[PDB]
């Protein structure tokens, strides 16, 4: 082993965190910052008037972002395992 | 050709059984009167006997306190 | 030769070592530390040690060093049988493959540990070194490999668990313990990979290559 | 952490090049390696290689010397790379590295230094061009490997050397008489342990025509012929083979 | 034959290698791992592991397992007892009918990968598999089918501790901590579906299909 | 990140083009490259292959020279590619690979060399071109080994080496009478471990033929007849044979 | 120089080995006639052969005690 290699399979690790998650955290902002802009503009509120849009966007993007998200993830790992006996050496 | 641990204690297990069935076979001739057969053949032969099962149980006391062992391990 | 004494004698002192020594010398060590550290991922024991794992795991390296054993065989069984050998050529002989293994499978520079700190004089070749700095060179390298794979094996459900605890985060769940989630999903990723044929599999390859 | 690996080749390889084209007859060089993936577990690792493609100044090839000069500088440039596989190409195909026929070039040239010898001789006194030879040298090219184990023989007891000894001697006077002898001996030996050499001479084949003048006269073709005879290093064991002759050319 | 040496001899042998072998090589993994994933749920232990999962996994191990011991009884036991059958017959007559037993559950892939890391020839049928085979490919198959059972299993509670938090957050619940809240509505969930009966049952049906 | 490894190859394999691009009688050069496949459960790795395209510079072929010369580059450059694999493919079938022959272009250039050389004694002799000369020459292509064990004899006393004796010696005076010799030697022993070469000439058929000045005179004759014995290098033991005709030319 | 244990250990057991194959060698050689041998010095032989191999057994049983004693201990 070598820093080199684990940083390239941390960078790839990260990587396919990040793609896991872009759906789900891409949606949560864009609601939650929506609901904060129209927050002012009848500036009541109590705390936040924004989980409900929030769980109701990351309801919509696991069914529709779905598949591929799991496939991607699925793919990640076969590939980790796969090649696992040639990366020791 | 292969190993196959378990035919080997197979074949093993089946020398040591033909082996007794031949002292055996020779005590029942023996004390039933056969020419041939003389008495130190006998003895000697089921002393042999004796040995190889002996030498069989202190094989299969060590395999089984190896087995134990080895499952004792904490993984 | 030796005479049914000594030869016997040595064979059920053989049978003693083996438990420690011929488990810990072969293979096995490497398996079960990756099989221990693929435990601590995916949360709780959800395998017996003492049973399934070690059970397992002693099938799987009897599979791996099935070919060392039939060489092994073929070098001493056979001609042991009352014929030109008897355990003093019979010793290298059954040897030699499984030093062969072993070197192919030790770290190239932990033989050069355990050899100049037993004041060795300088190697020739493979052959020349001894069983002596063998083992223990065989033994740290084992586990090298053993902890390579066991990074490996945590790599994924990192991943998992962060964004499982990322997602609750930005959906603003303050206080929930997002470990009982994403267990589930560990288990998840472990069966749709169809892990356990995957892991077995490469445990196996990775072992010779 | 691959493409790293590549980057530092591939920057070698310029390296290298940047090197080469710095030779003298030479413009251009461009390179490749063949490193293999070192791993430190398994043991029977493998060398690696290089392979050179240079674009000489027009008109322009490298005798042997130069040959060696890349090679070596290809060689000892790239870590733990043999001269052997490095592998040259003129910028027209043309090995200058032969890495099984190179046994025939061997005694070619081995037959051109004896019949050069032979020439630089008999020219000062026949003339420059009255004088042929042409040789014909059997090689050979098997491994000899020997051991021997020479013992000197201590059966004269006035010679040998004892180490332990024992004697029982007994008569009785009717007589009988005893005598018990027991010996060790300590025994000289010689162990020599040749590996003889691979393309010696086994024979030679010689053959000489000289120029007439006219024939030459007796003593003189006896004196022309003892000198060849002295610059094939003639020896009759090995069974060498000359004859010389005079008759006139065309 | 053997002569009652042997015979008493590879007998105790065998009940010795029986609490780990012979268990985790019919049932009782899927069962108990199953049992343990259900714990991991429903909040902490709260059933003791020691003595009432192990037992009544063993209950139901031996209820599922009573056709094949009874072919195996009226295979061996009776044609054992002093006739035509002595202990070498018996073991390939009460063999048989565990090892289609275990052929049924075994996953279509473990035996191919265990029978290619052999180097075993081909194989003509489901009879043409050795034990040596058939062991560690039912041991694999079972974990993973223990594992889906567990997915089955946290669904339901997971779906329980997402509503319970999403509820709290909604309401305004800064930061209660949702766990000590959801916890007894996981019992009472199992407790309403009347889970243990429920569950012993689906794992019993799933177990033979 | 598949893509990085097959990118590296799609490099490599335009690098190598490149390369082959600059060496003259070219026009276009393409390469694929094979690396095999991580085998399963077997540590045999097969080795990896290259196939190369050229155009060659139209109505220029390649000689087995360059032919070697491009093969030996691309085994040279690939990492760890045998160059029995490297197979190349002119502008138009013609594989210049052959992936057994070998042993007659060898066998020609022996007689090809014992040939220019007779011609070469020859030719001052009778003129330019007035003799000819052909050579058909039986080579030994099979691979010996050897091992000799030559022991010297030690029946004789005083040449035996004795390590140890026991000499026991009795009478009684009707007499009787012991002697007993347990003696124990050390014996010379020689071993040879010959390797014989391959491609050895074992046999040569030569016939000349000569022109006429009129047939050349019997000494004339025989004079030519042994400096042809002397230039093939003619040994009985081989079994080696020699024809010279004189005639008139046409 | 140095020791390697297992040098000692097979010394020691050469040592017994060869002790009974001259003992076993010395009685085929008493029982199948030849001269010289005595009773005595068979008898004598073979005790001592068998005092030898009892020391051997006995010293198995200590190193293989102290063995499985040291292991039986948590790292």
């Amino acid at each position: 082993m070598t820093p080199e290699s684990v940083m390239m399979m941390g960078t790839e690790a990260m990587k396919v965190a990040l793609a896991l998650a872009a759906p789900l955290l891409l949606v949560a902002l864009i609601t939650g910052l929506i609901i904060s802009i129209l927050q002012a503009a009848t500036q009541i509120n109590e705390m936040t008037l924004s989980f409900i849009p929030k769980i109701v966007a990351v309801f919509i993007a696991i069914i529709v972002a779905g598949p591929w998200m799991l496939n991607l993830l699925l793919d990640y790992v076969r590939t980790l395992f796969s090649n696992l006996p040639y990366i020791i050496g | 050709s292969t190993v196959s641990f378990a035919g080997q204690l197979h074949a093993a297990l089946d020398r040591i059984s033909d082996r007794q069935a031949a002292a055996r076979v020779q005590a029942e001739k023996f004390t039933l009167g056969e020419p041939g057969i003389a008495l130190n053949d006998v003895m000697a032969d089921m002393q042999k006997a004796s040995v190889s099962m002996q030498m069989g149980i202190q094989v299969r006391n060590k395999l089984v306190a190896a087995y134990q062992e080895v499952m004792s391990m904490q993984v | 030769s030796w005479s049914l004494s000594v030869q016997t004698l040595v064979f059920i002192t053989s049978l003693t070592f083996l438990p420690a020594i011929l488990l810990m010398m072969t293979s096995f060590t490497r398996i079960i530390i990756v099989f221990g550290l693929l435990r601590n991922a995916l949360g709780t024991p959800s395998a017996p040690p003492n049973q399934v794992l070690l059970g397992l795991a002693l099938f799987l390296t009897f599979f791996i060093m099935s070919p060392v054993i039939d060489k092994i065989y073929v070098d001493a069984y056979q001609p042991f049988s009352e014929q030109k050998i008897s355990m003093q050529e019979a010793l290298d002989k059954g040897a030699q493959p499984l030093r062969a293994f072993m070197l192919r499978q030790t770290r190239e520079a932990d033989l050069a540990l355990f050899a100049r700190l037993a004041n060795s004089g300088p190697l020739q070749g493979p052959e020349a070194v001894p069983m002596r700095i063998l083992l223990p060179a065989y033994v740290t390298s084992e586990l090298k490999t053993a902890f390579q794979i066991g990074f490996t094996i945590f790599i994924p459900f990192l991943i998992i668990d962060l964004v499982i605890a990322s997602v609750l985060m930005a959906l603003g769940m303050m206080m929930v313990p997002p470990a009982t989630i994403a267990l589930p999903f560990k288990l998840m990723l472990f069966v749709l990979v169809d892990g356990w044929q995957l892991l077995m599999g490469s445990l196996a390859q990775s072992f010779y290559s | 952490q691959f493409s790293e690996q590549v980057n530092y080749q591939r920057a070698l390889e310029g390296e290298l090049a940047r090197t080469i084209e710095t030779l003298g007859p030479v413009k251009s060089a461009r390179v490749h390696l063949a490193m293999p993936k070192p791993s430190l577990f398994v043991r029977e690792q493998k060398s690696p290689s290089a392979s050179v493609t240079v674009t000489l100044e027009p008109g322009r090839a490298l005798d042997e010397g130069q040959i060696s000069a890349v090679v070596h500088l290809v060689s000892s440039a790239v870590a733990g790379l043999p001269p052997g596989n490095v592998t040259l190409v003129d910028q027209s195909g043309h090995l200058l590295t032969q890495s099984n026929d190179a046994q025939l070039k061997f005694a070619n040239d081995v037959e051109s230094r004896i019949q050069r010898r032979i020439e630089a001789i008999l020219s000062p006194i026949v003339g420059n061009g009255n004088v042929h030879a042409q040789v014909t040298a059997q090689l050979d090219f098997a491994n000899k490997e020997q051991t021997e184990e020479h013992y000197s023989p201590n059966g004269d007891a006035s010679k040998a050397t004892l180490r332990s000894r024992q004697l029982n001697i007994s008569e009785q006077v009717p007589r009988s008489t005893q005598r018990n002898e027991t010996s060790n001996y300590e025994v000289d030996r010689t162990i020599r342990h040749t590996k003889m050499n691979v393309g010696d001479i086994e024979r030679l084949s010689v053959a000489v025509v000289v120029n007439y003048k006219l024939p030459l006269t007796a003593d003189q073709m006896k004196q022309i012929e003892d000198l060849t005879r002295e610059a094939m290093g003639f020896s009759d064991k090995r069974g060498d083979t000359l004859n010389v002759v005079n008759s006139p050319f065309s």
